């Protein structure tokens, strides 16, 4: 899972 | 439906009927002032999020209460209903109008009334049918991405392939490595170099085509409607299939039925029922929004173009190759064949009402109904697949059960104490109850696709535990609503209700709410009748409502199974608990003004409102030292102040020409007024957002300043720090200390739309626009596409070819070799104007059925999301809140359709 | 109308009122430990050392630790209902172990107080379960100290944190939000929990699956070595080092078959219950291993530098089990320590690459003793045990002299997350940028320079406290300047 | 649909759906059981029986003394049905009895799974003659095919 | 042993119908309840909650439509030792148990 | 159909056993019925048979 | 080894098809019927011992 | 199943 860095959904979750 | 002092908008059948997506709520984006509709994925199985007058909670849910003919219905179950049976939809916006509803009335109430029979001697049978396509609405992200050749030379210079290398040496190696890999598969070793050319540096593979396709949507309809002498009926059977445009399969299929009837059985009794049902197949593309090599729109940009997933015929191969892999990778269509999935949902919604009127003014109505969902899903891992890691197959079966019940009983007394004074009293009891269920089992070790019953899997170490989840909640309510009528111009109505919920403990679960409402007919008391003005009403509301839309078991200090051995049970602490947990309490003031002009040839209404939230349900994040993630508490408070306004006129209107238009707007300022433990602010880790008293939920990050043109290093402003007159400080040393609140909101403040329409003798054109202004979004794709210091195996943007060098300093692209940070340079303006609907419609003239069967016919062309206006550099500015992340972009659609009437 | 709904499959927290309930809560804790003191959770600190370079395959998952991307390391990881990984995840699972151990320790103590047990035998077992809980408290608070408090050699830090330990919550208190205890408070708590457990636990281990006195001594010898208290580390080592025989094998595949077997490996002092169907997990971060029918194929995201390969004499059994020449078919080495326990395969034909969570093997007690014995002038004991361990593995060391202790410890413990700690203790800076990548792997394992240098005393050898803890607790003083 | 005098075309269609959940437990800690470990089994049954019948009937009087009635008909009935079931054992407490919470290893078991289907296709006719109003003759021919034979 | 294995069991059922019509449109509605308890002590029963909506209408001179909708929530249990020979079970045990 | 089905010996491999004998010529059972009847009623229609 | 929980007897066994003690008793019986009382003495005293 | 002899059914079955 090539996530160099995904911000997690803040206000969307 | 509700009250005359209330904030209410009604959308009629036109804007609901026959849109080409299952997601009914999307047809209302830009249709209702103050109602912000947004769908963050174009997956046909996705569902719109809806916020009325901002967000009310940082933890509890903002979703309105959805109600169909007086039954609380989930949107998932609304989705299994044919929207051509919808007479109208009413959005209830303030506390006075949401008085006879509960559970989460503080989010507003979306009421849907289905069609009823029209008591006519000749019944009305009408048929609809439409066919159309969906395709990705914007391809601009593809335009400035590197070519095969640009990427390979970029990588080689950057040192990614070794320091001692050339372009040609690398392509030899990658070629050698594909040939060697494919030569280990009897299914490839004779196709390589004849049919499969997985590596190719002299042509760029079209990865948009490899991952996205045009997909058809079809739907069709036949209605029956009529009635006679107290009895009424409306019946309908329909079909709907929408395929997802990603090659990762996703669809929504529905075969649906509705029978609505009602009958005045005698002087005192009217009864009725609003029966509906569906068989529904729903399939999700479950990799979007995560970063997987070669997957979704992320892979559409970041797959090197010298890797090719097609065969010599331009159909996708089964498999593709990347250097270093020790197993070739499966394409979408082939993966789908090896991973079949089906889901068949049976949906029945049975209800009835008795309406007993025993004396004048006394209406007693008891209503009861159950919505039943039974869903079976089958999932396979196909055996004997040579590109899988086992030849052994797998299979998982699941049964879902959802039972949700409602009983609502009211007495209503309408009496007038004289003729200039009117009173109506109403009192009610409401019980709602939901029990939900899922069980799942799976087996594996299958060696033959013909022998795949769960009972035929391998035993022993291949065995597995079943899935099992259970869930229950319940709402007991008693409520009341009174209306007073002075003369014909001053109306006051008032309400009080009590709500208790499953979701809070015994001593905290009950809450009282109330509302006061005023309407004043300025025009019909103080203007008589006039010239231009046709109407003027003043409206005002104060009242309280509850939100309890959190999880079902959030107060209990719980223990759960957590076994160490196979021979004895293990117990572990499961939740933190909070015995005081109770209702979120919202109050809202509303000041409205409605007017009609000329003679209601120009309508308008504007409303001002202050919506407050106390004892706010925040799923409070806890320090990880606690060993927990979060526990709900009534701790916060928040404010939503805004205005929504709306106007509607008939522009030009001949004997043989008619033009009209409409528009609505909302501005909403959010403000966190209290958080938890006296904290002034809380930054949500790894989101780039922050909660802070005095402001809306806002983005929070370092401010990128560019590059130092002499080092190539990235620069950030030191916040709250300044220099000489050449002022704002900068640093090449990134640190979280540099992060600061940005003045952009996480929820967009502006929400409006506008509709244009003209009809010239049977021909008609109708445009429907929506806008979201103030939306911002972190474009997470660009952390990868514009990365010069990592993920160097990925296709990047052409801009990196111009990266900083001691021989190329007149650039803004940073020197390769440094990671980006999640700062303002990724923070994009996601505001957008979308042309949601454009429908050219030709109503065949009455003159052709002059013929005692067909009454008329219509034909139409239609496009959905034809136009987008936005500055966003990702595929879809709407496909996200907060962060844009491997999005399943919304779809554009083209549809042709015909209607028949008998 | 009753509105009560409680969740099926869960019960209410209640004080321990029966011996059976105590034992069940004890087990649930050991289930927690299984995913806490877990090799997955130590791969980050293994990769941050000087042994690996990233490959063209890495999806920026390992590069931040391998190449010291401080802009990523700062707030690295996650702990949420969907994933518990990285620095955040490491920090979370050890604190949860602490919070949940706190609850077991205090509830067994209250139950002994309230005399809820039925006879003298239940009482003595609960007193042992008590001691066991304390060791786990100690292990939790020390693994936090090991990554989140600075050692004495650190240069610049943030003002005040140079002698801070961790937030030291001693009771079961979910709502607690407090400051960092000093290092002295932390280490004395860890050592007094451990020492109280050593008085109560029996001399002979009841079970490899549960905390023993052997383990406590072994865990305290580790902690003493990490604190530089050599004579005390050596003293604890001698209690346990002879109690577990080293794997006897005549060739590397004989070593492998014994070594990789949880059940038959006689060096294992304390492991977590694993079967194919409970307690076993894949741990493929280092090797990048994948089944391919009856075979295993590899695509690692990180591989040792060349010097790590030359550490091993070519006849060292670990040269084929701990590292394995299986990159690009057979052209270079990856770290293979965690390939598989074959006992956990679903079908015996078919590799599924599952291991179990081991918590202390006796080889570490040999190295603890050899290093301390060297540091205290006891060269016969250092000579004996380094020559004994190195000989058992198929390559007896020639000299016994710290330099070989470093070589030999590094050889033995690859993949177990020790070498970073050893760099700080041995005053080794990260000479990454000067290391030759494996030559047979070029095009695949290439050179990537550090995004930040790691000289001796550099603060980032210690991780920063997770953002979640920083944001939620203004009393928390951060590690990084 | 009656489109001309005598002619009646009846289309009729229906689906009967059965979804059944059964739940069964062996209660833990029963002192009169062979074991104190409890067990639980959950099952989901589904029956979909679809049916379509399509008939054209023509009645016409040809004499005052001669009435003929003709009826052609088509009919398709099909059935899919299945059941799945999972079971768990080794529960040690009344309150912790979700299937997911069973003991593993030697306490596991394969799920239950059966599937059944059949279909029929039919074409049929029926004729009714009536001379004067005392002598009536009926005559029928039909053809039937079934999934239950090759 | 008769009373040890068999009991008097209750059977209860309710019912409400609506029916009528005007000008070529008929309807028939129904909701009902039924519970029949098994008289063997081995639990057995059939409970049902019924709904039915029957509908029929002449829309125009050439078309007549209708639906005969029905549904139920049903609880079935069966005593599953009868017909087999187990000591202490069934009418067999009623006779054969030592008194 | 003449059938085989899963019949696993070990846990590491699949096993097949013949499950049905089969009968390719299975077809309808065919019935005929001759029926001869007599209705009647007497005394207005106060007694049917 | 066939128990679900090691604590709890479930009294399961497996199908055994031949064990050498029966082969001993065939050998002892036949050796006696043919005069080889040496062989019979050896194997019968071996099994019984 | 203490049955010394149940005839199984047939016609009944
Ligand atoms: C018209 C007269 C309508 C009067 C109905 C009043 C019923 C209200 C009493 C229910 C309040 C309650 O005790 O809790 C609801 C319970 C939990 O959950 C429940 O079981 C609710 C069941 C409600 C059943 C009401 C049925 C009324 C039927 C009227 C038919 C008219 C002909
Ligand atoms: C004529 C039409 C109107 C008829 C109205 C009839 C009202 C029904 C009253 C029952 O109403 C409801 O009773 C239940 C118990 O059953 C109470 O229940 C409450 O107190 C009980 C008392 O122990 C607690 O156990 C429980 O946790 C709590 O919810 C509710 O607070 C009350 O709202
Ligand atoms: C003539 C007019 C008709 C008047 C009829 C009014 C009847 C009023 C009766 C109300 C009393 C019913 O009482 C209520 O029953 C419902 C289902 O029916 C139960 O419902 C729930 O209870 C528990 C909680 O998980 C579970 O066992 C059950 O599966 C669930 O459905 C409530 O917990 C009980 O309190
Ligand atoms: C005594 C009160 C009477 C209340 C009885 C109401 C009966 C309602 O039960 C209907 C059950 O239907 C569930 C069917 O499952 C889905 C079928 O959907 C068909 C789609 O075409
Ligand atoms: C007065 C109460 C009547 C309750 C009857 C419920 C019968 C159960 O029906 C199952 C629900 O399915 C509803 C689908 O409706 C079919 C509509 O199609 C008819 C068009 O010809």
């Amino acid at each position: 899972q090539t996530a160099g860095a995904n911000s997690q959904r803040g206000s969307a979750g | 439906l509700s009250t005359v002092s209330g904030s209410v908008a009604k959308v009629s059948s036109e804007k609901l009927a026959e849109k080409p997506v299952a997601n009914i709520m999307d047809a209302l984006q830009g249709q209702v002032a103050g109602m912000q509709v947004m769908t963050t994925s174009g997956d046909p199985t996705a569902v719109a999020s809806v916020e009325i007058h901002g967000t009310g909670s940082l933890g509890a849910s903002s979703a309105p209460l959805y109600i169909v003919d007086g039954m609380q219905t989930s949107l998932d179950v609304v989705a299994t209903m044919n929207p051509n049976d919808f007479e109208s939809m009413s959005v209830l916006k303030d506390a006075s109008a949401t008085s006879i509803y509960g559970a989460r009335a503080a989010n507003g109430v979306v009421f849907i009334q289905t069609k009823k029979g029209k008591m006519s001697e000749r019944g009305r049978i009408t048929f609809n049918a439409s066919y159309g396509i969906s395709q990705i609405l914007n391809t601009k992200p593809l335009d400035n991405m590197m070519t095969g050749d640009e990427l390979l030379d970029f990588q080689v210079k950057a040192g990614f392939w070794g320091n001692n290398q050339t372009v040609q040496k690398v392509k030899d190696m990658i070629l050698a490595g594909a040939e060697d890999l494919y030569g280990n598969y009897d299914s490839l070793k004779d196709e390589y170099g004849k049919t499969l050319f997985p590596v190719d540096f002299n042509h760029d593979a079209d990865w948009l085509k490899a991952l996205f396709k045009t997909a058809p949507t079809s739907q069709g309809d036949i209605s029956f409607s009529g009635g006679s002498q107290g009895t009424s009926y409306y019946a309908s059977i329909g079909y709907f299939d929408q395929e997802g445009m990603a090659r990762e399969p996703a669809n929504f299929k529905r075969y649906s039925g509705r029978l609505n009837f009602e009958s005045r059985i005698n002087e005192w009794l009217k009864v009725g029922a609003n029966l509906s049902g569906a068989i529904a197949n729903r399939r999700s593309a479950d990799y979007f929004g995560k970063y997987y090599m070669g997957s979704g729109t992320f892979g559409v940009l970041t797959m090197p173009r010298y890797y090719n997933p097609f065969d010599v015929n331009g159909d996708l191969a089964d498999v593709y190759y990347m250097y270093g892999a020790t197993r070739p990778s499966m394409t979408e269509p082939y993966f789908a064949k090896m991973r079949p999935f089906s889901s068949e949902s049976h949906q029945a919604n049975v209800n009835g009402f008795a309406q007993i009127t025993p004396i004048k003014g006394l209406t007693l109505k008891a209503q009861a109904g159950v919505d039943i969902t039974n869903t079976r899903t089958s999932s396979k891992r196909m055996p004997n697949n040579p590109y899988d890691s086992t030849p052994l197959g797998e299979r998982r079966e699941r049964a879902y059960r959802d039972v949700s019940k409602s009983f609502t009983n009211t007495a209503e007394y309408k009496f007038s104490i004289d003729e200039k004074h009117d009173l109506t009293a109403l009192m009610g009891h409401e019980y709602i109850e939901y029990e939900g269920d899922v069980i799942g089992a799976s087996s594996k070790g299958f060696e033959s696709d013909k022998l795949m019953l769960l009972s035929q899997g391998k035993t022993g170490n291949s065995l597995s535990l079943p899935e099992h989840r259970v869930a229950e909640y319940a709402y007991l309510s008693f409520f009341s609503r009174f209306n007073y009528g002075f003369d014909k111009w001053m109306y006051i109505d008032f309400s009080v209700r009590n709500d208790q919920s499953s979701r809070f403990g015994s001593n905290n679960r009950s809450a009282w709410f109330y509302s006061v409402g005023g309407m004043f007919d300025i025009y019909n008391k103080f203007i008589q009748e006039s010239n231009w003005l046709s109407d003027l009403r003043l409206k005002m509301s104060y009242g309280t409502t509850g939100n309890s839309e959190i999880g079902n078991y959030n107060h209990q200090a719980l223990v759960t199974v957590n076994n160490y051995t196979e021979d004895a049970m293990g117990l572990s602490i499961s939740t933190a608990g909070n015995p005081d947990l109770s209702w979120e309490k919202q109050s809202q003031f509303n000041f409205g003004l409605a007017a009609g002009a000329f003679n209601n040839r120009l309508s308008a209404e504007v409303d001002f409102y202050v919506r407050t939230t106390n004892d706010m349900l925040i799923d409070v994040p806890m320090p990880y030292i606690s060993g927990f993630f979060s526990q709900y508490q009534n701790v916060g408070s928040m404010k939503n102040t805004g205005v929504d306004l709306s106007l509607k006129g008939t522009i030009y209107q001949n004997k043989d020409w008619n033009v009209y238009a409409s528009a609505n707007f909302n501005y909403n300022r959010q403000e966190i007024t209290k958080l938890f433990f006296g904290l002034n602010k809380y930054m949500l880790p790894n989101t780039g957002t922050i909660w802070e008293i005095g402001y809306p939920n806002s983005f929070y990050m370092a401010e990128y300043a560019g590059i130092d043109k002499k080092t190539g290093k990235q620069l950030w402003y030191v916040p709250g720090q300044v220099d000489a007159d050449g002022n704002k400080v900068t640093t090449s040393q990134y640190s979280a200390d540099l992060e600061t609140r940005i003045d952009k909101s996480v929820t967009p403040p502006i929400t409006g739309g506008f509709s244009l329409g003209a009809s010239w003798k049977g021909l008609s054109l109708d445009a429907d626009f929506a806008y979201i202004v103030g939306k911002w979004m972190i474009n997470n794709d660009r952390y990868f596409t514009e990365n010069g210091g990592g993920l160097m195996q990925l296709n990047k943007d052409k801009m990196l070819l111009n990266a900083w060098t001691e021989d190329n300093k007149e650039t803004d692209v940073p020197k390769l070799g440094q990671s980006p940070q999640f700062d303002t340079h990724l923070l994009e303006n996601a505001s957008f104007l979308r042309l949601k609907n454009l429908k050219l419609t030709y109503v065949l003239p009455n003159s052709l059925f002059a013929q005692n069967v067909i009454g008329g016919a219509r034909v139409y062309l239609m496009a959905r999301n034809l136009l987008t206006v936005t500055k966003y550099k990702g595929f879809d500015p709407e496909a996200g809140g907060n962060v844009g992340k491997n999005q399943y972009p919304n779809s554009k659609q083209y549809v042709a359709g015909i209607q028949l009437s008998f | 109308c009753e509105l009560d709904r409680d969740p099926e499959g869960k019960d209410f927290q209640q004080p321990y009122t029966s011996f059976v309930q105590t034992k069940q809560n004890r087990d649930g804790l050991y289930a927690l430990l299984r995913n806490t003191e877990n090799p997955r959770m130590h791969f980050y600190q293994e990769l941050q050392s000087d042994m690996y370079c990233t490959t063209i395959t890495d999806g920026n998952s390992l590069a931040p630790f391998v190449n010291w991307d401080l802009g990523i390391l700062n707030d690295h990881g996650r702990a949420d209902e969907d994933e518990v990984s990285g620095i955040a995840g490491y920090y979370f699972v050890y604190n949860r172990l602490n919070q949940q151990a706190n609850a077991f320790v205090n509830n067994t103590e209250a139950a002994l107080q309230n005399q809820v047990y039925k006879n003298s035998t239940e009482i003595a077992n609960a007193k042992s379960f008590l001691a066991e809980g304390k060791v786990l408290q100690a292990l939790a608070i020390w693994r936090l100290m090991d990554r989140f408090s600075f050692h004495e050699s650190v240069t610049e830090v943030n003002s005040g944190a140079k002698d801070l330990g961790v937030i030291l919550l001693k009771e079961y208190n979910p709502g607690y939000i407090g400051p960092r205890a000093t290092k002295a408070q932390c280490y004395d708590y860890i050592l007094s929990r451990l020492s109280e457990a050593i008085e109560v636990l029996p001399e002979n281990r009841e079970s490899v699956l549960y905390v023993s006195r052997d383990y406590a001594y072994a865990l305290r010898a580790r902690i003493y070595l990490a604190l530089g208290e050599y004579g005390k580390a050596a003293a604890d080592a001698k209690m346990v080092v002879d109690k577990y025989p080293l794997i006897g094998a005549a060739d590397a595949s004989e070593f492998e078959n014994i070594y990789r077997s949880d059940a038959n490996n006689p060096e294992i002092i304390f492991r977590g219950f694993a079967s194919a169907t409970l307690g076993s997990f894949t741990a493929t971060t280092l090797n990048g291993a994948a089944p391919a029918g009856k075979d295993i194929k590899y695509n690692p995201s990180a591989v040792p530098f060349q010097w790590v390969v030359d550490l091993y004499e070519n006849e060292d059994f670990r040269k084929s089990v701990y590292i394995a020449k299986v990159v690009k078919k057979d052209k270079g080495y990856l770290v293979n320590k965690f390939l598989e326990d074959k006992a956990y395969r679903d079908v015996q034909d078919k590799p599924n690459l599952k291991v179990g969570a081991r918590y202390f093997s006796v080889a570490e007690v040999y190295l603890i003793l050899v290093e301390s014995a060297l540091q205290t002038g006891d060269t016969p004991t250092a000579e004996k045990y380094l020559k004994a361990l190195s000989k058992a593995r198929g390559a007896e060391v020639s000299v016994v002299n710290m330099e070989a202790l470093q070589a030999e410890r590094t050889r033995e413990l690859i993949g177990e997350g020790s070498r970073l700690r050893d760099m700080v203790r041995w005053s080794i800076p990260n000479n990454h940028d000067a290391f030759e990548t494996q030559p047979g792997l070029e095009g695949f394992a290439n050179t990537t320079p550090l995004k930040a240098q790691a000289p001796v005393g550099f603060y980032a050898y210690t991780w920063e406290f997770p953002q979640r803890d920083r944001q939620t607790n203004p009393q928390l003083i951060k590690n990084w300047p």
